[PDB]
């Protein structure tokens, strides 16, 4: 969010519109990897051995 | 007429040997070990996007 700040505090703007679609997307790959993830050899149950 | 014949004390005849042979256990398969192939696929997609 600071990156998008920073370049908007600078007035280029090119976020505006559909441009945002780049901060959009990654700020959702983000939260899969870090919310849902997978687990270690502690969560044996994974589903492909279950 | 016929020709005299003694027998004598029979030759040693070529000793058998016998042997008990234990089988080899075959080999066991191994169980299914998974990668979270799903997670480095959209790994290189964020890193890619940044």
């Amino acid at each position: 969010g600071g990156m998008v700040a920073m370049v908007f505090a600078s007035g280029s703007h090119v976020f505006g519109g559909i441009g945002s679609i780049f901060p959009l997307f990654m700020m959702v790959g983000i939260m899969m990897m870090m919310f849902r993830g997978m687990g270690g050899g502690q969560q044996q149950m994974s589903r492909p051995k279950l | 007429m016929k020709r005299g014949f003694a027998r004598p004390t029979p030759e040693k005849p070529p000793v058998i040997k016998p042997e008990n042979i234990v089988l080899s256990t075959p080999l066991s398969i191994p169980p299914p070990e998974g990668k979270p192939w799903w997670l480095i696929v959209v790994g290189v997609v964020v890193v890619g996007l940044l």
